[PDB]
C-alpha cells in the first residue's frame, strides 16, 4: 500500500573499471533508491528504517529487461528504464605500433 | 509595423518544433523565413527556437508577471503561423 | 585507514 | 664429394683473408678479387640475383638456416611509397663465436660488396650495419673501409657506375645479447630498448621504421658476391643436398689447438676436430660432451658425436642445431652441471624481461641449477625442472626462451645419473654428519 | 651498485648545465645525418656513447637530458635506453675503466684469478674510483671464445671523445695486470 | 551467441567480413579483428593482463594464449589477426597447460600481501588463479623485492605487486599525453618508474589505478578504507565540468567512499579526470546543514525552515520587481533552474541567469552554444582550430578525445589564445582577435591548411562569451567557418565549449541576463548555489539569500542560508556541452536539514504568495516540456535543425584585448572541490 | 491554509 | 598521540602501538634483501614478506612494522 507507490529504476549494472573480466553483466536489477540512513549515537553504526534497504541488490534479480518491467508493473511501482552502455569493438592491429611516419616534412 | 514592436509586448517568445516530422515542416519554414527579420527588428527579444524529436509544433509567448499563452501550430500553413504570431503580439500583450 | 607512519 | 665431406681446398675458400696475413683495405681487397665487375652483377637485375641465390642453396648463417633466396624474394617487387631497407646483423654476442668479427676485421670489403648486392637483390635503397657495441676497433676498421668504398664510387649515388643508388650506414649497440634477435635489433636501431616484436607483422612487410626490411647475418651477406661470380652450381657442389656451401667454423674448449676455419658443410664433427684442431685434448676417448654451434643449442653426448655431420639437418635430427657453428668441446674433467648452471645464469642475465615466461622462468631455472650443482635438491626436482623448461618453451615472444630451456633439457636427457648421484652423495653426507 | 632510479647529488643533478662541446657538434651532426630527420631517436645510442666519452666515461642525468633534447624525445625514453644497456655507466668511473671477472667461457680456464689482485694493488673495492680519480674496476662483459687468455678490458676516457679507446688484453696475469696499470698511470698505452 | 559484455560490432560493408571458428562455433567478424576479439564476439572470455582495448597491443603477459589449428606454438590471441577458416581452440589441454604455466610464473615473485592489498576482492590475478591455474605452488626459493616509488599524493605505490604488464606506461604515452612513466632496466629486475624523482602531473593520472590489474598502483586517499564487497555502487554522472562524464559512486552507509569511471563510448570512454575522481572528500566537509538567519550581532543562528522562509518571503515583498535578482549556480540541475526562473518571473523580474562567462549570450539557436560535432565526432576531424579555450583544464575528457584524434589520425591543431601547456603538438597562431582577423583574411600556412582540410573543426570557448566585443568575435568566427565550408549537411565542424555542468540546461531554459548591471542595483539577491559570482558588486544594503551545500564568500555576505542537497544525494537533470541530456541517481542521504533545490524554491514561492502549478518533480519536468522539451527527452542524440544563416549580420568593431584564461586552477573550480583536502594538496604539489 | 507540499517540506526531504 | 590512534585509544597511560614500534631500532642485515615472518616460528607470525634494502631510509615490513637496514652499504 504505502510502499507499493514508490518510484524505482530498472537498469543493468555496468562492468567495473578495476577488472577486465566481463562475467557479471546481463543481469537486470530494480533500484529502490533507498537513501535514508543515519548514524546510531552509541557505536556509530549505520541505521535505517526503510524495509527495501538491500533487497534490490541482495535478493531481487531479473535475467531480462522484460521480466523486471513485468514484475514492477504487476506490483504497481512507477519505474524508469536506463539502457546500459555497451562497448564498440573496433579494428585493432599490432602492426599499428610500427606505422611508418612518412617522408620528413 | 507590429513586427517591429514585439519586444514592447512580450518578454520572451518560444517556438518548439520537430526537426524531421512533416507536421513541423510549416513551422520550420516559418523559422527559416522569418527569424532573420524578427531578430533584426527585435535585437533584445529572446526568441528561443527549441527542437525536439517528438514534440508537436508549438509556440509560446511569456508576458509580465510570468503569464504565458500557447498556440498549437499543427495543421497550419506558414502565413497562418505569422497571423498567430501577430495575434500573440497584439492581444493579451 | 592509513596510519601516520603509513601502516595499514 | 657426395660420399664424404671435408678437406676444403684453398681454391674453394671464400674468405681468403680470414687469417689476416694481407691488407684488408681497398687495394688488397681488389687484389684478392673484391669489387670485381660489380656493375655487371647489379645490371643483371634483382630477379637474376634472387634466382642465383635460390639456386646456390645458401641458408641463413645467423643460426636459423632459412633459405636466403626465398627470404630475399619476400621483399616487395613494387614500392608502395615506403622505402626498402637491408639490415646486416653484426651483433654476435653469443658466447664462443667470433666469425663475424673475423669477417669485419679482415674482409670488410666483402661485407660492403655483399651489402650492395643484397640491396640490389632486395630492391633496397639503404643498408644499416648493426655492429656489437664492444667491436669498437672492428667498427672503426669497417668505417674506414666504408669511406674507402665511398671515395672510389663503389657505394652511394651511382654505385659502381651501375645507375643504382645505395647508401650504407654503420650503427652499433650498447652491450645487449637480445639485440642480436632481428626484431629486437630493429627496435634498437629505432632508438628504443632491445625488446623483440611479436610476429606478425613480419619484417618484410613492416620492419625498420615500419618499412619492408630484411635482417640477415654478416656471413650470409659477405658470401653473396663470390657465389654470384663463381656460380651457384659451384657453391651447391659442397655439402649434402639442402645443406650446400661452405661454412665458417670455430672450435674452442678442450681441444689441442683451437682455431677458426672455413670448412665444407656437412663435415663430420669428429673429422673436423681431429683434422683442424689436433683432436680432443687427451684423446677422443677423453671426450664427454660437445656443444655443436653456440650456447643456444643442446649439447650432444660422446656417442652421438662419433658420426654426426655438421649441417642443419644432421644436428637437427639429434635434438641439436648448427647455430653459429661455434664448437665448444668438453672433456671428462668438466663439471657439466656447473657449465649448464653457468649457461642458465647467462640466459637469466641476458633476458630482456618483456614476456613473463622468459623473465621469470630464466631466473627460476638458474636458481634450480645452482641448487643442483651441489646436490642441494630432491630427486623429484629434476622432473620439476623439466616441466619448468616445458612451460617456458613455446610460450615466449622470441626464441631466447627456447635457447634458455634447451641446455637444461639436454642435461636432463643425457646426464640425469650425474645429477642423481650428486643428490644421493649430498644426502649421504647429510645423514652421517648430523 | 647499479640502480634503476636516480637520487640527486652535487655532481649528478638535473640543474647542472650540460651540452655537447663545440668540437663534438660536428660529430653530433654527422651522427644525425645517418637517419631520416623525423627518425632522430635512432641516434640515442651513438649520442649517449659520445656524451659518455665527453663526460669522462659516465653519464650524469644532465647528459641524458641533453641527448633527449637533441633527438626531441621525452627524457624517460633516454633513461630507458641508458638503463637497458650495460655499456652505459651511470656512476663515476676513473679515467681508465678496467673491466674484469668475465663470464662462462673464460672461467673454465680460470678467469677469477685477476680481479682480487687488481683491487689489492689499486687499494679499492669494485665499483669505487681511486682517490686520484684514475682507475675504477667494473664488470667485464665477454665476446669470443676465451681460448688463449683470461682477459680484461680497458676503456680509456682520459682524453675525452678524441682519445677514447676500448681494447681487450690477452694472457693477463696478476703480474701483467699490475704492469698494465703502471703503464696506464705513466701514460704509455699498454700493448695488446 | 551474445558478444562478451554485449559488445557491439559495426560492419562497414558485409563484403568486408571473414569467417572464423571459436571452439567449433561459427562466428563472423570484420576484417582486421584479432583472435581475442573474435573470441569475444563468440562469447568466450579469454583471460588477459597486458591487453587493454583502449591501448596499443603489447602481447607480453602471455596469459591469452590459445590453440590455433596448424599452428606449432600457442598463439597470443590479443595480437594475432584473425584469418578466414581459422580454427581457434580455447579449452584444449595445450591452452589450459599454457595458462597454468603462465599463472605459475606470474605468482612466482608476487608478494603474499592479499590481506593488506587494496586490490583484494576485485583482483584479476586472484580470480584467474582460482579459475585457470588451480595449481598448488611449488616455488620455494627467495622472492625478489622492489622499493616503492613516490608518484604524488594521488597514486599510492607498492611495486612488489607489479607484473610488468606495461599498461600504465602505454596509458601515459598514448592517452594522458604525458610521458613520465617508463620501464627501466632489463630482465627480472626491470622496474616501472620515472627514474628521476617526479610526480604524475597529468589531469588523467588517476586512471592508472583503474588500469593496473594488481595493487601496484592504488588510490592514496582511498588506501585501506574499504573492501569492494561492502561498497554500494550507484551509476550517475559527474558535475565537475560540462562534459557529463559517466561515473560509478561507491558508498558505505551515508558516506561516499570513492568514484571510478563508468563506460560511455560517446563521452569519456571509461576514463575520468582527477578532479572527478578525487573531489568526493569535500562532500562531507563544510556542509551547510541548517537554515540560518544572521542575528542582531551579525552572527548566523540556526532556525527552522518555516522561520527562514517566512523571513525571506516577508522581505521579498518590500522591494521593487526590477530589484529582484536570481543567480543559478554552476552545479544546479534543470528542475531547480526552471523553478527559480518561474519564481522570479512571477514576482515581476527578468533578472535570472546562470553564473559564469556565458551569462548573457544569445541563446536563440541551440547550435550557438553547443559542441555540434559531438565528442565522438571529433575523431573524424583532420584539423582543429581552438579559439580562446584551454580544453585541458576546461573539459579534460574533450581534450583527451582531441589528443587521441591527433595521435591516431595525425590531425593538426591551431591555437589562438593565451600561452598554455598542451599534451599534444600544436601551432600557437596568436593570442587575440587580431589573429582571427588574419585567419579571416587568409595569407597564412594555417589558412591554407584549414582550406585543405576535409573535415575541419573549430572549437570556441565559452570564456569569450563575456567579452565586450563578443558579437564581433562570433561574427568573425562564423565568417571563417563559412569561408572554409566548415558547416555542411554531412559535417558540422562548428563548436562551442561550455565550462559548467548547468550552463547547457540554463541556456536551453532561457536563463539569460538581460540587464548587464542588474546585480549592482539589486536589493534582493537569490544565490542558488552561485558561489562563483563576485559578491562585492552586490550593494551593501541588499538582502542576500544563499542556497547551497557549500560556500565561502557568498555565505559570508548572505543574510539567510538555506541548506541544499548535493548532486550525489538527488535526482537532477544535467545537459553537457554537446547537448546530451542525462540524469543523476541518488547514492547517499542528505546531511542535516538539507532539502532539494527545486523543493526550496517552490516552498519559498508558496510562502511568498506565488502559486506555481506543480507540486512534484514530475510536474516540474512537465513544465520544462513547455520550455526546453529536449531536457526531458533524456539520453537521446539529436542533430541541429538550424544554423548560422539565420543569425542577423553584425557590424561591431573588433577589440584588441587578448583572450584571457578561464580556469586558473583546475582543482579549484567549484565549491565541492574547494572543500576537499585532496584537491588542496593537488593544488599545492601537482600544479 | 497550506498545501500538502509545504507540510511535507517542513517534515523532511523524503516525500 | 596522532589522529589515527585517538579514534580508538582513550587511555594515555601506555604508549600507543605506533610509538612502541617506532622505538624498535632497525635490524641490520648483511645483504640487499631480507624476509620477515613476524615471529621466530613462521606459522605463528604473518605471511612471509620479502623486503628490499636498496634505499638509505630504513625499510618497513608492511605486516608487523619491523624495520631493516643494510649493515654495510
Ligand atoms: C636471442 C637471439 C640472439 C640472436 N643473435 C643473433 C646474432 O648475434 N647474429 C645473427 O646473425 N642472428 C642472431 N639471431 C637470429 C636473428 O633473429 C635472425 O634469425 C638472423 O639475423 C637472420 O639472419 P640469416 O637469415 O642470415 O641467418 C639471434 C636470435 C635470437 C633469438
Ligand atoms: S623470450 Fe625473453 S628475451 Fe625474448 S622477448 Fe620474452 S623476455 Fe624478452
Ligand atoms: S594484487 Fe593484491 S589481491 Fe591481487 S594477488 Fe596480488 S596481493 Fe593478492
Ligand atoms: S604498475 Fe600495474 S599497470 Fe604498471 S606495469 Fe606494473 S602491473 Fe602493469
Ligand atoms: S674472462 Fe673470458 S670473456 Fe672475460
Ligand atoms: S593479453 Fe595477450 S599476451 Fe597479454
Ligand atoms: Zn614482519
Amino acid at each position: 500500500e504505502e510502499h507499493l507507490s514508490r518510484k524505482v529504476i530498472i537498469y543493468s549494472p555496468a562492468r567495473t573499471a578495476t577488472q577486465s573480466g566481463s562475467g557479471k553483466l546481463g543481469k537486470w536489477k530494480i533500484n529502490f533508491v533507498s537513501t535514508l540512513k543515519w548514524e546510531n549515537p552509541l557505536m556509530g553504526w549505520t541505521s535505517t528504517g526503510d524495509p527495501y534497504a538491500n533487497v534490490g541488490d541482495s535478493a531481487l534479480a531479473f535475467d531480462s529487461e522484460e521480466a523486471a518491467k513485468s514484475f514492477a508493473e504487476r506490483h504497481g511501482w512507477d519505474y524508469k528504464v536506463k539502457k546500459p552502455n555497451t562497448p564498440l569493438l573496433k579494428v585493432k592491429s599490432y602492426s599499428d605500433n610500427f606505422k611508418w611516419k612518412g617522408n620528413p616534412q | 509595423a507590429w513586427r517591429g514592436s514585439i519586444s514592447k509586448s512580450m518578454k520572451e517568445l518560444r517556438i518548439l518544433l520537430c526537426q524531421s516530422s512533416p507536421a513541423s515542416a510549416p513551422t520550420r519554414t516559418f523559422v527559416e523565413k522569418n527569424y532573420k527579420d524578427l531578430k533584426s527588428l527585435n535585437p533584445k527579444l529572446p526568441i528561443l527556437i527549441r527542437e525536439c524529436s517528438g514534440v508537436q509544433p508549438q509556440m509560446w509567448a511569456r508576458y509580465d508577471m510570468g503569464v504565458e499563452r500557447c498556440v498549437n501550430l499543427d495543421g497550419l500553413t506558414e502565413p497562418q503561423i505569422l497571423k498567430a504570431l501577430e495575434n500573440l503580439v497584439k492581444s493579451g500583450a | 585507514e592509513e596510519r601516520e607512519d603509513g601502516s595499514r | 664429394e657426395k660420399t664424404h665431406f671435408g678437406g676444403l681446398k684453398d681454391e674453394d675458400r671464400i674468405f681468403t683473408n680470414l687469417y689476416g696475413l694481407h691488407d684488408p683495405f681497398l687495394k688488397g681487397a681488389m687484389k684478392r678479387g673484391d669489387w670485381h665487375r660489380t656493375k655487371d652483377l647489379v645490371l643483371k637485375g634483382t630477379d637474376w640475383i634472387v634466382n642465383e641465390m635460390k639456386k646456390s642453396g645458401l641458408r641463413g648463417r645467423g643460426g636459423a638456416g632459412f633459405p636466403s633466396g626465398l627470404k630475399w624474394s619476400f621483399m616487395p617487387k613494387v614500392s608502395d611509397g615506403r622505402p626498402s631497407y637491408l639490415v646486416v646483423n653484426a651483433d654476435e654476442s653469443e658466447p664462443g663465436t667470433c666469425k663475424d668479427r673475423e669477417i669485419m676485421r679482415h674482409d670488410p670489403h666483402k661485407l660492403l660488396e655483399g651489402c650492395l648486392i643484397a640491396g640490389v637483390g632486395m630492391r633496397a635503397s639503404a643498408a644499416y650495419i648493426y655492429i656489437r657495441g664492444e667491436y669498437v676497433n672492428e667498427r672503426l676498421n669497417l668505417e674506414k673501409a666504408r669511406r674507402e668504398a665511398y671515395a672510389a664510387g663503389l657505394l652511394g649515388k651511382n654505385a659502381c657506375g651501375s645507375g643504382y643508388d645505395f647508401e650504407v650506414y654503420i650503427h652499433f649497440g650498447a652491450g645487449a645479447y637480445i639485440c642480436g634477435e632481428e626484431t629486437a635489433l630493429l627496435e634498437s636501431l629505432e632508438g628504443k630498448q632491445g625488446k623483440p616484436r611479436l610476429k606478425p607483422p613480419f619484417p618484410a612487410n613492416a620492419g625498420l621504421y615500419g618499412c619492408p626490411t630484411t635482417v640477415t647475418n654478416v656471413e650470409t651477406v659477405a658470401v653473396s658476391p663470390t657465389i654470384l661470380r663463381r656460380g651457384p652450381e659451384w657453391f651447391s657442389s659442397f655439402g649434402r643436398k639442402n645443406n650446400a656451401g661452405t661454412k665458417l667454423f670455430c672450435i674452442s674448449g678442450h681441444v689441442n689447438k683451437p682455431c677458426t676455419v672455413e670448412e665444407e658443410m656437412s663435415i663430420p664433427l669428429k673429422e673436423l676436430i681431429e683434422r683442424h684442431c689436433g683432436g680432443v685434448r687427451g684423446g677422443w676417448d677423453n671426450l664427454l660432451a660437445i656443444i655443436p654451434g653456440g650456447s643456444s643449442v643442446p649439447l650432444i653426448p660422446k656417442n652421438i658425436c662419433e658420426d654426426v655431420l655438421m649441417d642443419f639437418d644432421a644436428l637437427k635430427a639429434v635434438q641439436s642445431g648448427l647455430g653459429t657453428a661455434a664448437v665448444i668441446v668438453m672433456d671428462k674433467s668438466t663439471d657439466v652441471v656447473d657449465a649448464i648452471a653457468r649457461l642458465s645464469y647467462f640466459y637469466k642475465h641476458e633476458s630482456c624481461g618483456q614476456c613473463t615466461p622468459c623473465r621469470e622462468g630464466t631466473g627460476w631455472l638458474w636458481m634450480i641449477m645452482e641448487r643442483m650443482k651441489v646436490g642441494n635438491a630432491k630427486l623429484e626436482e629434476i622432473d620439476m625442472l623439466q616441466e619448468v623448461t616445458k612451460q617456458i618453451e613455446g610460450h615466449t615472444i622470441c626464441a631466447l626462451g627456447d635457447a634458455a630451456a634447451w641446455p637444461v633439457q639436454g642435461l636432463i636427457r643425457h646426464f640425469r645419473p650425474e645429477l642423481e648421484r650428486r643428490i644421493r652423495e649430498r644426502a649421504e653426507r647429510e645423514l652421517l654428519q648430523a | 651498485t647499479a640502480l634503476n632510479y636516480h637520487l640527486d647529488s652535487p655532481d649528478n643533478k638535473p640543474d647542472l648545465p650540460w651540452e655537447f662541446s663545440e668540437a663534438n657538434q660536428s660529430k653530433v651532426k654527422e651522427i644525425l645525418s645517418y637517419y631520416p630527420s623525423n627518425y632522430k631517436q635512432s641516434a640515442v645510442i651513438p649520442l649517449l656513447d659520445l656524451a659518455q666519452q665527453q663526460n669522462g666515461g659516465w653519464l650524469p642525468v644532465s647528459a641524458m637530458n641533453a641527448v633527449a633534447k637533441v633527438i626531441e624525445v621525452a627524457p624517460i625514453r633516454v633513461y630507458e635506453v641508458a638503463t637497458f644497456y650495460s655499456m652505459f655507466n651511470r656512476a663515476k668511473v676513473g679515467k681508465y675503466h678496467l673491466l674484469v671477472c668475465g663470464t662462462t667461457p673464460c672461467m673454465i680456464r680460470g678467469s677469477r684469478d685477476i680481479e682480487s689482485a687488481l683491487l689489492d694493488h689499486l687499494g679499492v673495492k669494485r665499483g669505487e674510483v681511486t682517490k686520484d680519480g684514475l682507475f675504477s674496476v667494473g664488470e667485464m662483459e665477454c665476446m669470443g671464445c676465451c681460448v688463449n687468455a683470461p682477459m680484461i678490458t680497458v676503456a680509456d676516457y682520459s682524453n675525452g671523445s678524441e682519445g677514447y679507446t676500448y681494447n681487450y688484453f690477452e694472457d693477463v696475469t696478476p703480474e701483467k695486470v699490475v704492469e698494465i696499470v703502471e703503464k696506464l698511470r705513466k701514460g704509455e698505452k699498454p700493448p695488446h | 551467441r551474445n558478444p562478451v559484455g554485449g559488445a557491439r560490432v559495426h560492419f562497414s560493408n558485409p563484403e568486408d567480413a571473414i569467417e572464423v571458428f571459436v571452439d567449433g562455433y561459427a562466428v563472423k567478424v570484420p576484417k582486421g579483428f584479432t583472435v581475442l576479439q573474435a573470441c569475444e564476439v563468440a562469447g568466450v572470455d579469454i583471460p588477459r593482463f597486458c591487453y587493454h582495448s583502449r591501448l596499443s597491443i603489447a602481447g607480453n603477459c602471455r596469459m591469452c594464449l590459445v590453440e590455433v589449428e596448424k599452428s606449432p606454438k600457442p598463439v597470443a590471441s590479443c595480437a594475432m589477426p584473425a584469418l578466414p577458416g581459422m580454427k581457434i581452440k580455447t579449452d584444449t589441454p595445450i591452452a589450459k597447460k599454457a595458462r597454468e604455466g603462465v599463472m605459475e610464473f606470474l605468482l612466482m615473485n608476487h608478494p603474499l600481501d592479499c590481506p593488506i592489498c587494496d586490490q583484494g576482492g576485485e583482483c584479476d590475478l586472484q580470480d584467474q588463479s582460482m579459475a585457470f591455474g588451480s595449481d598448488r605452488g611449488r616455488f620455494t626459493e627467495m622472492k625478489r623485492s622492489v622499493v616503492d616509488k613516490n608518484l604524488g599524493p594521488l597514486v599510492k605505490t607498492v611495486m612488489t605487486r607489479c607484473i610488468q604488464c606495461t599498461r600504465c606506461v602505454r596509458f601515459a604515452s598514448e592517452v594522458a599525453g604525458v610521458q613520465d612513466l617508463g620501464i627501466l632496466g632489463r630482465g627480472s629486475g626491470e622496474e616501472i618508474g620515472t627514474y628521476v624523482e617526479k610526480l604524475m602531473t597529468s589531469e588523467l593520472s588517476g586512471n592508472v589505478i583503474d588500469i593496473c590489474p594488481v595493487g601496484a598502483l592504488t588510490s592514496k586517499p582511498f588506501a585501506f578504507k574499504a573492501r569492494n564487497w561492502e561498497l554500494k555502487a550507484t551509476e550517475t554522472i559527474d558535475v565537475s565540468d560540462a562534459v557529463g562524464s559517466n561515473i560509478r559512486v561507491d558508498s558505505r552507509g551515508p558516506e561516499v567512499m570513492r568514484i571510478i569511471p563508468r563506460l560511455n563510448e560517446d563521452i569519456n570512454e571509461e576514463w575520468i579526470s582527477d578532479k572527478t575522481r578525487f573531489c568526493y572528500d569535500g562532500l562531507k566537509r563544510q556542509r551547510l546543514s541548517d537554515p540560518m538567519i544572521r542575528d542582531s550581532d551579525g552572527r548566523f543562528k540556526a532556525v527552522s525552515w518555516r522561520d527562514a522562509l517566512a523571513v525571506v518571503g516577508d522581505i521579498i515583498h518590500q522591494v521593487k520587481p526590477d530589484e529582484i535578482v536570481g543567480v543559478a549556480g554552476q552545479l544546479s540541475d534543470a528542475e531547480s533552474m526552471m523553478v527559480l526562473k518561474d519564481f522570479v518571473n512571477r514576482m515581476g523580474s527578468d533578472n535570472v541567469w546562470c553564473e559564469g562567462t556565458a551569462a548573457g549570450v544569445d541563446a536563440d539557436l541551440r547550435y550557438s552554444y553547443l559542441m555540434n560535432t559531438s565528442i565522438s565526432g571529433l575523431e573524424n576531424a583532420d584539423l582543429f582550430l581552438l579559439i580562446g579555450t584551454q580544453p585541458r583544464v576546461e573539459a579534460a575528457m574533450v581534450n583527451a578525445r582531441i589528443c587521441k584524434t591527433v595521435r591516431a589520425s595525425n590531425a593538426k591543431v591551431g591555437y589562438v589564445g593565451p600561452p598554455a601547456e598542451f599534451n599534444y603538438d600544436c601551432k600557437h597562431l596568436g593570442t587575440g582577435p587580431d589573429t582571427l582577423k588574419e585567419i579571416a583574411e587568409g595569407r597564412h600556412p594555417f589558412c591554407t591548411a584549414l582550406k585543405n582540410a576535409k573535415n575541419p573543426a573549430i572549437i570556441v570557448g565559452a570564456g569569450l562569451f563575456n567579452r565586450t566585443d563578443k558579437n564581433a568575435i562570433l561574427s568573425s568566427v562564423e565568417s571563417i567557418a563559412q569561408a572554409n565550408n566548415v558547416v555542411r549537411p554531412d559535417w558540422n565542424g562548428l563548436n562551442f565549449l561550455l565550462q559548467y555542468a548547468a550552463q547547457a540546461a540554463a541556456l536551453d531554459l532561457g536563463l539569460i541576463q538581460q540587464s548587464a548591471k542588474a546585480l549592482e542595483s539589486a536589493k534582493f539577491v537569490y544565490l542558488m548555489g552561485a558561489d562563483d559570482v563576485n559578491v562585492d558588486k552586490i550593494p551593501k544594503d541588499a538582502f542576500v539569500v544563499y542556497q547551497g551545500h557549500h560556500g565561502d564568500k557568498a555565505v559570508y555576505r548572505a543574510n539567510v542560508i538555506l541548506p541544499a542537497s548535493a548532486f550525489t544525494e538527488k535526482e537532477g537533470t544535467y545537459e553537457n556541452t554537446e547537448g546530451f541530456t542525462q540524469q543523476t541517481v541518488p547514492a547517499v542521504p542528505t546531511v542535516g536539514d538539507a532539502r532539494d533545490d527545486w523543493k526550496i524554491v517552490r516552498a519559498l514561492s508558496e510562502v511568498s504568495g506565488v502559486k506555481l502549478p506543480y507540486n512534484s518533480i514530475e510536474g516540474v519536468r512537465s513544465r520544462i516540456k513547455s520550455v526546453a522539451p529536449n531536457l526531458v527527452h533524456t539520453d537521446e542524440r539529436e542533430p541541429a535543425a538550424f544554423g548560422p544563416s539565420l543569425k542577423p549580420e553584425c557590424k561591431e568593431a573588433m577589440s584588441t584585448t587578448p583572450f584571457q584564461t578561464v580556469v586558473e586552477n583546475f582543482y579549484m573550480t567549484n565549491s565541492i572541490t574547494r572543500a576537499s583536502k585532496i584537491m588542496a594538496q593537488c593544488s599545492a604539489v601537482l600544479l | 491554509g497550506k498545501t500538502d507540499f509545504l507540510k511535507n517540506f517542513y517534515t523532511s526531504n523524503y516525500f | 598521540v596522532g589522529n589515527h590512534t585517538a579514534k580508538w585509544m582513550q587511555d594515555r597511560s601506555k604508549k600507543s602501538p605506533m610509538e612502541l614500534i617506532s622505538e624498535v631500532p632497525p635490524i641490520k642485515v648483511d645483504g640487499r634483501i631480507v624476509a620477515c615472518e613476524g615471529d621466530t616460528n613462521p606459522a605463528l607470525g604473518h605471511p612471509i614478506e620479502f623486503i628490499c634494502l636498496d634505499l638509505n631510509e630504513p625499510a618497513i615490513c608492511k605486516y608487523c612494522g619491523l624495520r631493516y637496514v643494510q649493515d654495510h652499504h
